[PDB]
């Protein structure tokens, strides 16, 4: 659209609905029988941006410098997954600093608030 | 309606077809099928309602 | 504590709210002695500093016989393992004397024969804590309670995806949104017998709280009894 | 709702039993002739109505729907006065085709005998109670017979199909809208003794054929069959029928092997398989000494537009190759474990040719051998199968899973497995491996002494276990290479149809004990195949047969329990707490059901609970049960015949000893 060279623009139009769960494994293929909490998983990852055109920054996601770098299993929130004992009772009582790197919370010029 | 209680205790495979002249059974359980008559099987005990 | 209803004042008694660094309980607590409070060893692997805080009613505020209690030790099982789901039981010795008062007195051992023959071939049981009100709902802000009805082997075992060992037993409802949640880490669920409640066990794991076929997995107190007076005496 | 004028005529025909007269023609057959059976007229009584030469005999098939008031005219063209009676209809007095001492009148009579060459119409108003309910298939089975002589007229004949359907699955045709075809299936036992001419007929029947010669039957794939079997018999006679390659569903109950009994009328289901003719037969004893052998062609009809709906996954998830290297190796073998002979065949001679006490019985038996190594010489396979006899290998066959079995052959005769009750499934695929399938595409290549050979085997997503049966079923398997003798002798073996989720090959649920066979099956070692070197070479009489014998005949025969007979079992033992998940197989020719029982504990069915649990032949059993009472308690039969009477196992009930928790 106008204005910045490469600013998008939707035109008007409906779209479909689809749903996920009624399918099984299909070409996945990974186990036999069923497992649902505690899993320890250690992989790369592939971008879909070429580098030259995001730097750096680009196939670091999904993990954290503080606990998934050194790619070990971390505290109590965490734990309701890898724990093996624990599926439903977990309760940390606490969310303690930086449990959210990648979480924005804005303020506006108008009295502290944030608006989206 | 009337219930069935109608038993066979082991022996040697003394099965009885009952028949009923003009009647229909009904199963009672977790399907509730309609029968006519029903083999009197050695070792089981039987429940219906009629 | 999904659903359910608040404790009344001394209803609860052995339960205890175990008060982290923040001093909110991060686990439910169980009164055992003097110096003693029970919680599943899960609980020692969520834990900066912590205390016990017995007699405790409302997590908006103190409304009286609260008593901030410090653990002395944990008696962690050493065939505790995650994996095996089982032994998840730690008993914490206190370095503050727990003082037997109003909302404060423990939950004895009974005959392990007759324990066995009684207990877990009971109905129902009852559980307590501050809970998460719902099965996400928010942690109950009083010391509710709740019961909860005893399960069968076979209804456990294809209720859960996972193993249902020679202890672990279901406890619940099958689609009925009330059973053990949040808040309940380690906590204290018991069984009435004339008047003397008996724990039977507590929630380890599960697939959500109180879900569509799904129960508390609790731990077959029972099995362990002679295992919880052996960790009664030490540490 | 529609008004149903019938016109049928019974009538003795000089009936063959023989598919056709052949190129030989005329017709010297049976003195089973002058057959009175109705067949259906046309209106008003025009001509017969052309009968199926499937249905030799089986008389003029009447569907009916709910509302229908059916005019039965009844021409009695046979020179008997006769009746037509029903059996599940509530019928009127007037039309009651039943003589006794009703105290009725005369008119109310007249049908319960009806002159012959005289029309009678038999007229039923059908009501929405006579038809098929909910969770009913859209037909119902039902029978009318001639109450004139219960007992003479089925062996002279007169014998028609009865069937009721639901509303708008009905066509004009009487078959169903939603099914391709259906198929009416029936056996008899056809005694001229009991007959209008007489004569010492144990000459069998399967429809209107005698002893396996039915003309063949094609079946289109992909074809929704709503089947109807019938079963119906002088005496009491047991149609243990296995549908070869077919599973089929009765009271939303799957089986691939249909049993039934005599006066059994049943309907079922099946989408038929891809390709290849396929023969069922009875596996009562009686039916094996006659054919009952229907053969039905399974073929992918290329005017059928076999639908490929493909509603599947296709992938290998759940999957795995699971080579089961069972490669089949002749052993020694003692039917009584007098010693601990268990552990599978490590010291295997060990003997003294003595067929009591130690070994020496020298039942030179042919296992099915597991492996794991691809030359099977290493056994590979030994596990913890304590107090164990000769057993197939649980294979913890979950849904639509796969696996490869691969024989070698380590004895003197060519062998090759039977799935029963585990061909219900598509098969491996043969174009060029056929085999000595007898046309019957059973890839049976009867493995050479020392050849090996693989199978492709896997499942698709229909399953036997259903939510109205058990989390896995159980198939057994053997040989064809001589059932009756190879039965006789060591070949024969077990796994489980699984609808099961956390098993991984490990284990259906992990949470509850899955001790599961009891197999009292019963093996004449004068009726093995190695009769020969068993009986004649290694026993303590000299080299013959000795089927004639004071209790020979009754020596070398045996109901063993799992390869070990009764007298030298050990009392099996177990903690409480415990839920023993249990998969029986009836599968010996007890001739007689046999009702075990727990002394306190209890059995599971479903939801019910035994307590006290008969058993069919050849069929597999899988249930659990709830040991609940402390000490020793009996594992003892009800029928307590004493052919098999010794038959009660003293498992044990502690309060599981082990503190464990280490201190
Ligand atoms: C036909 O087979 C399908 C297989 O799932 C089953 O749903 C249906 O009940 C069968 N029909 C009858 C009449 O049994
Ligand atoms: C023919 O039927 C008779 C009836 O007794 C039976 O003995 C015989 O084995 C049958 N033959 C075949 C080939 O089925």
């Amino acid at each position: 659209v106008a204005g910045k060279p490469g600013d998008f623009g939707y035109c008007d139009l409906n779209y479909c609905e689809e749903a996920v769960e009624e399918e099984t494994g299909d070409g996945l293929d990974e186990d036999s029988d069923r497992a649902i909490e505690g899993r320890t998983a250690t992989s790369e990852y592939q971008t879909f941006f070429n580098p030259r055109t995001f730097g750096s920054g680009e196939a670091d996601c999904g993990l954290r410098p503080l606990f998934e770098k050194k790619s070990l299993e971390d505290k109590t929130e965490r734990e309701l997954l890898e724990s093996y004992i624990d599926g439903r009772i977990v309760e940390g009582s606490d969310a303690e600093i930086g449990m959210s790197p990648w979480q924005v919370m804005l303020f506006r010029k108008s009295p502290q608030e944030l608006l989206c | 309606w009337v219930r069935l209680h109608l038993l066979n205790i082991g022996g040697s495979q003394d099965i009885h077809v009952v028949h009923f002249h003009g009647q229909t059974l009904l199963e009672n359980g977790n399907k509730q099928h309609q029968l006519g008559v029903w083999p009197l099987l050695p070792g089981s005990f039987k429940t219906l309602e009629m | 504590i999904v659903g359910g209803q608040e404790c009344k004042d001394g209803e609860c008694p052995w339960q205890a709210l175990l008060i982290n660094e923040e001093n909110e309980g991060f686990c439910g607590g169980t009164i055992l002695s003097e110096f003693y409070i029970l919680t599943a060893a899960h609980c020692l692997y969520q834990a900066k500093r912590f205390k016990v805080r017995v007699g405790d009613r409302n997590t908006e505020q103190e409304e009286g016989g609260e008593a901030v209690h410090e653990v002395e030790v944990v008696i962690k099982h050493n065939r505790f393992t995650k994996e095996t789901y089982d032994f998840d039981i730690a008993v914490l010795r206190l370095k503050t004397p727990i003082t037997f008062r109003m909302n404060v007195a423990p939950a004895c051992l009974p005959e392990r024969d007759w324990a066995e023959s009684t207990l877990m071939t009971q109905k129902t049981g009852i559980v307590s804590g501050f809970g998460r009100t719902h099965e996400k709902g928010r942690q109950s802000t009083r010391l509710k309670m709740l019961e909860v009805p005893y399960v069968d082997r076979n209804s456990c075992k294809l209720s859960s995806s996972f193993i249902i060992t020679q202890n672990m037993f279901c406890a619940g409802y099958d689609t009925k949104q009330e059973d053990a949640c949040q808040g309940d880490a380690g906590g204290p669920h018991v069984t009435r017998f004339k008047d003397t409640y008996f724990v039977t066990g507590i929630v380890s794991w599960g697939e959500g709280c109180a879900r569509k076929g799904k129960y508390g997995i609790y731990t077959k107190v029972t099995a362990f009894l002679k295992w919880i007076d052996r960790s009664m005496k030490t540490r | 709702a529609q008004l149903r004028q019938f016109y049928v005529a019974a009538q003795g025909i000089s009936w063959s039993y023989r598919p056709e007269p052949t190129n030989s023609s005329l017709n010297l057959s049976v003195t089973s002739f002058k057959k009175i059976v109705y067949r259906e007229y046309e209106p008003y009584f025009k001509k017969e109505k052309p009968q199926s030469t499937i249905s030799g005999l089986l008389g003029p098939t009447l569907y009916a729907e709910v509302g229908d008031i059916i005019k039965v005219h009844f021409k009695n063209k046979a020179d008997k006065p006769l009746s037509i009676h029903p059996q599940g209809i509530r019928y009127s007095k007037l039309s009651e085709g039943a003589s006794y001492l009703d105290h009725t009148f005369p008119a109310e009579k007249m049908d319960d005998a009806v002159a012959p060459g005289r029309e009678y119409t038999y007229e039923w108003s059908i009501s929405e109670d006579s038809g098929p309910t909910h969770d009913d298939p859209p037909c119902l089975t039902h029978i009318y017979y001639s109450h004139e002589n219960l007992i003479e007229d089925f062996n002279s004949g007169l014998i028609g199909p009865l069937l009721i359907c639901k509303k708008g699955t009905l066509t004009e045709g009487g078959t169903q809208k939603t099914f391709d075809k259906q198929i009416v299936l029936l056996f008899a036992v056809f005694d001229e003794s009991k007959s209008w001419s007489q004569s010492s007929s144990l000459m069998y029947t399967v429809n209107g054929y005698v002893n396996g010669t039915m003309p063949d039957i094609t079946v289109c794939a992909h074809d929704h069959i709503s089947w109807h079997l019938l079963g119906m018999s002088s005496g009491p006679e047991l149609f243990s029928i296995h549908f070869n390659g077919q599973v089929l569903e009765q009271n939303h109950h799957k089986v691939s092997a249909i049993t039934l009994v005599s006066a059994t009328s049943t309907t079922a289901n099946m989408t038929v398989g891809p390709e290849g003719k396929w023969i069922i037969s009875s596996l009562t004893p009686k039916h094996l000494q006659a054919g009952m052998q229907a053969y039905i062609d399974i073929k992918n009809c290329p005017k059928k537009t076999r639908n490929l709906k493909k509603i599947t996954r296709e992938q290998r998830r759940h999957m795995k190759r699971w080579e089961y290297f069972i490669a089949a190796e002749e052993v020694i073998w003692d039917y009584a474990p007098v010693i601990p002979a268990n552990m599978d065949k490590k010291y295997r001679s060990q003997h003294l040719d003595n067929f009591s006490n130690q070994i020496g019985k020298h039942y030179k038996k042919v296992m099915y051998t597991q492996y794991e190594d691809e030359s099977f010489t290493k056994h590979t396979v030994n596990p913890n199968m304590k107090e164990d006899g000769i057993l197939g290998p649980i294979i913890r066959a979950q849904v639509r899973d796969t696996l490869k079995i691969v024989f070698k052959n380590m004895a003197s005769r060519p062998y090759s497995i039977y799935p029963h009750g585990v061909t219900f499934s598509p098969y491996e695929d043969e174009v060029n491996s056929s085999f000595t399938s007898g046309r019957n595409n059973t890839m049976i290549r009867a493995v050479q002494p020392g050849e090996t050979y693989t199978y492709k085997w896997n499942i698709l997503e229909f399953d036997e276990p259903t939510e109205n049966d058990a989390q896995c079923l159980t198939r057994p398997y053997y040989s064809d290479v001589d059932i009756m003798r190879d039965i006789a002798s060591g070949l024969i073996g077990l796994l489980l149809i699984c609808k099961s989720r956390s098993l991984d090959r490990r284990g259906i649920q992990r949470a509850a004990d899955i001790e599961q066979q009891a197999v009292f099956a019963v093996f004449d070692e004068n009726k093995s195949w190695y009769l020969e070197d068993n009986i004649n070479k290694f026993c303590e009489n000299p080299d013959e047969v000795k089927r004639d014998d004071p209790k020979f005949y009754e020596s070398n025969i045996m109901s063993t329990i799992n390869g070990y007979v009764p007298e030298s079992i050990t009392t099996l033992g177990f903690c409480f707490d415990d839920t023993v998940q249990w998969h029986f197989c009836s599968v010996g020719t007890q001739n007689e059901i046999l009702t075990i029982h727990f002394t306190g504990h209890s059995f599971i069915y479903g939801k019910r609970h035994e307590d006290t649990l008969t058993l069919f032949p050849m069929r597999g059993e899988s249930v659990t049960v709830t040991m609940d009472n402390v000490g020793t308690w009996m594992l003892t039969s009800m029928n307590s015949s004493p052919r098999s009477k010794k038959l009660r196992l003293k498992f044990r009930d502690v309060k599981c000893i082990p503190d464990d928790d280490e201190d």
